[PDB]
């Protein structure tokens, strides 16, 4: 699987894309 | 849940 693959990645890189911006 | 789960190996 691709589709299911990269987007159990995309919803979790936010938490530690937008999370960590925040010094995390 | 799904009928055909993937699996590793």
């Amino acid at each position: 699987p691709v589709e299911d693959l990269i987007r159990f990645y995309n919803d979790l890189q936010q938490y530690l894309n937008v999370v960590t911006r925040h010094r995390y | 849940g799904p009928s055909q789960p993937t699996y590793p190996g």
